[PDB]
């Protein structure tokens, strides 16, 4: 049988020992201070799990997705920096500890944030080791789409600029969490699976399989995260039947693979359906 | 300025505008537009273009790079200047215009960076061998240059400056931090992007840290007048070194770049 | 173990004595060897007679080089207890004790600096061929250590750190450049004059890194009650790791210091 | 010679530039900004200077001295900045600008102190070229002896246990003035000759040159103090220690008769300076 909860403690034990190392407390002492505040943490590393698994599914290895897997969780530390800032969600706590603004002030919050979205592209380029030149810049082509002006940025933007809104509909409710959610998801599976020498057709399969769990890393998570909405729009009599059809058509593409080698992400999928956080 | 420094400096505008197409959803993509065009020109984007065919390339290739250095440099522009709520940082006496708020300005400098990256990522030809190879360098030199230990110590440390309190060798060092790395890594890249041997490259590197740094000394002498011609000589001096070795009509207009030439305009107007 | 240890620093303090005769004007000598015996022994200099012999060289290759790492490190300390008039520096828990006047003190330190670098290039012997060389090296791997990118950034920085409420991340950069800079040195140095191949030395200096920035950690835990043991073994790690490939007595008997 | 001065500002100059680049601002900026202050100020630069002209002056080049020449600076510097703290001679101004620990705070100007005394050993140590490594340690050697307790701190730390009583002999305010002030010149010619391949014989009177030249300093200062506390003039009289002045300067021009003559003008040039001086 797959011992999923053993998996996902070992993945985030190797992640942080390698998310440590990559960013060290060097001058500008408060900057570096203030990315490893909010880098190292904890938690439980999804994205970084995401793409070690997408790369050894199609039979690549853990150390050559490493450097990528640790970008996707610097890109997914810094937003949560920049969404903590007053300007945006302005909250004091986070994890139950201040957040990187109230601890070291929002100017080195915010150029913390900068220096670890710089740093993920740094990081990728010059320290993933198996893979050729123009496949590492493939991937961070594939990054760069992933958390920009067609992804995650895109969804941050139009969901603060859609507060004052009454008129959300489903088509509007799916691009925010395609965005906010899912477009860094995809884009974890894409590197690990790109860097794993995986053909188009595993990628193409990878890519649907991680838009169905970034809809779903939402769909139940608003029967997690509150209890404009789905519950709202449908409530949770379809609402919890959504994140079961999103599962499926998930697992579905994981058919793909042989059931052996799809188990960590089937089972990163029914715990990122199944989760209370 | 200079005619030659401003044809290049139009291009990489063309380019920009081309790559940057105002489309739905436009609540991203006005801002995204706008703020790129907002932020000031910066040499160290031309630079780029400059020593791409000072070692012979075609300026072209050299295009997406200068792009993204413009970018990286307009998202740290626009950070630069957001409005903080606590006072951790000084209000630079200069308060800019804002046509936008806070939230969407800091959410589109995390949109502007990665665009850069995904210009250089896009721009590799096929019919080219050595593409990815100095691509992926020129992505590593952008990333760091714009990095933790690259413009961003600039700008933190630029936050301890004091009004005619701090001094010259301070203010020398951020400028070095904050503008000479990121000349340094365009005319690197503009190396490295036309085929320039290390050597080159290293010359061209050192030139633009000079020139660079220089260029931000100027524009913070205009907030404590000290600006001696001895800090502005100095630099000026190790630029022009580094440029030995490179002879001809192009070397002659980026030598320009550091050092003016004569012309009738500036002495007719002293006149 | 701990008598190969304590003779260790027995042999260095009885070269030092034997390097340092008070003598006329002993308004000069009286304070240098006062001082110089004052300051607390350093691990630096312990490590690089260890390092020496773990690679097969004979302990008095490395003496000049020990006694020199603990001058620079007594004058290090000597300047950073001074009693300065303006509040620049806030002075140390226990306040140390100070037979002599702040002038003094402060040029004592700068006599004792140079006096290491006396002793190591009067340490080499003409009969000797490798020993310029090396000593030369030596040289160059103590002014750094002990200077403005090393130690003294060290020094600098701890100012900045505030009892009860600095970050561990904080202490342990300010443990790694007041303490560990000077143990990678003292173990590299060791190593490069035991006549080491570079694959070791870099091993030894990186032991040494890791090793003197837990000493440092140690040395502040009583100002700072978050004496983790997480940051404690995840060095002990990085330390311990680098002794593979060395493997006998020292890729243990130098455990035996981080322990 | 002809344009001593124009000499002494070239050799100024391509110091200075050495010294600027050598140092540079870096993390930490206020450890580095604080030596900076202090060594980048501008000055005669003589000990660099006699570093130079001694390698020169036995065949060696400048380009092999500049290290060692930038090294005598950066500790002349940072004795400076150490006897301008208030334990010391506790000044607030030192050339019309605040001393430096009243600029950065006394703790930094102590530690950019000892970081410019152990960079001198570093600089000279990894960045000398045209030199055999056994005679690179020996002028780091030398430079050792010439700073600490046989030399310059021996003179200071003498001077300020001394300032307490009066029955200061000739023979103890010698001592001082050729600790405090020669053994440093002595360095600055030893390092350069040993440096330009000098033979022992030649060292040995560059010694000797630079102890007369330290000393003339200190008695020609006291004569103009009089013209224009144990003094020369109050323990032998003015005319006494012209005299003695006399002798020195002769002494350490005497030293330099066997060396090439147009190699050898400058140090004359320069000993006659001292001689000399209105101020
Ligand atoms: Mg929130
Ligand atoms: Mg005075
Ligand atoms: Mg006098």
């Amino acid at each position: 049988m797959f011992d999923f909860d053993g998996y996902m403690l070992r993945k985030a034990k190797s992640v942080n020992k390698a998310l440590e190392a990559a960013v060290q407390m060097k001058e500008p002492l408060k900057i570096h201070e203030s990315m490893r505040y909010s880098l190292l943490a904890g938690g439980k590393r999804v994205r970084p799990m995401l793409c070690i698994a997408a790369c050894e599914l199609v039979g690549g290895d853990e150390s050559t997705a490493m450097p990528a897997a640790c970008a996707v969780e610097m890109i997914h530390t810094m937003s949560l920096m920049h969404d903590d800032l007053p300007c945006m969600d302005n909250d004091d706590l986070r994890r139950g500890k201040p957040t990187n603004h109230m601890a070291f002030g929002e100017s080195v919050a915010v150029l913390a944030g900068d220096a670890l979205l710089s740093f993920a592209f740094e990081h990728v380029a010059a320290a993933t080791k198996g893979a050729p030149p123009e496949r590492i810049v493939r991937v961070l082509g594939e990054l760069a789409v992933s958390i920009g002006s067609e992804g995650l940025v895109a969804g941050q933007v139009v969901d603060v600029c859609s507060e004052g809104m009454a008129e959300v509909g489903l088509d509007h409710l799916e691009f925010i969490h395609h965005h906010k959610t899912a477009a860094l998801l995809q884009g974890s599976v894409v590197l690990g699976a790109i860097l794993g020498g995986g053909k188009e057709e595993e990628v193409a399969k990878l890519r649907k399989f991680a838009n169905c769990i970034g809809l779903l890393f939402q769909v139940v998570d608003d029967i997690l995260d509150v209890t404009t909405t789905y519950p709202k729009l449908i409530g949770v009599e379809k609402s919890k039947e959504f994140a079961d059809r999103l599962n499926r058509e998930a697992q579905e593409q994981l058919l793909h693979f042989h059931p052996h080698r799809a188990a960590p992400l089937i089972a990163l999928a029914n715990y990122i359906a199944y989760r209370d956080n | 300025m200079q005619p030659y420094w401003a044809a290049i400096e139009a291009d990489i505008e063309r380019y920009l505008k081309k790559s940057i197409t105002i489309r739905p959803p436009e609540t991203v993509f006005g801002p995204m537009h706008h703020l790129t065009f907002a932020a000031p020109a910066t040499a160290a984007s031309t630079l780029c273009l400059a020593a791409c065919e000072l070692v012979g390339g075609d300026r072209s290739q050299a295009m997406a790079a200068a792009a993204a250095i413009h970018l990286v440099h307009a998202a740290a522009y626009v950070h630069e200047h957001l409005p903080l709520t606590d006072g951790s940082r000084p209000v630079s006496k200069p308060a800019i215009q804002h046509k936008y708020g806070p939230n969407v300005e800091l959410l589109t400098g995390d949109g502007i960076v990665p665009f850069g990256f995904e210009l250089l990522a896009g721009s590799v030809d096929p019919a080219r061998t050595d593409d990815p190879d100095r691509i992926l360098r020129v992505i590593i030199e952008i990333s760091r240059a714009g990095g933790p230990e690259g413009m961003i110590s600039g700008l933190h440390r630029e936050e301890e400056i004091v009004d005619g309190n701090t001094s010259l060798d301070f203010i020398e060092y951020v400028c070095k931090k904050k503008y000479g790395e990121m000349h340094a890594c365009g005319a690197a890249c503009g190396a490295i992007l036309g085929g320039a041997a290390e050597e080159e490259i290293q010359k061209l590197r050192n030139f633009g840290l000079y020139q660079g740094t220089l260029r931000g000394m100027m524009e913070m002498k205009n907030s404590h007048q000290l600006i001696d011609e001895n800090i502005i000589g100095k630099l000026k001096e190790l630029a022009l070194e580094e440029l030995g070795g490179f002879h001809g009509k192009n070397a002659e207009l980026m030598s320009s770049l550091v050092a003016e030439p004569s012309l009738y305009a500036a002495h007719h107007h002293h006149h």
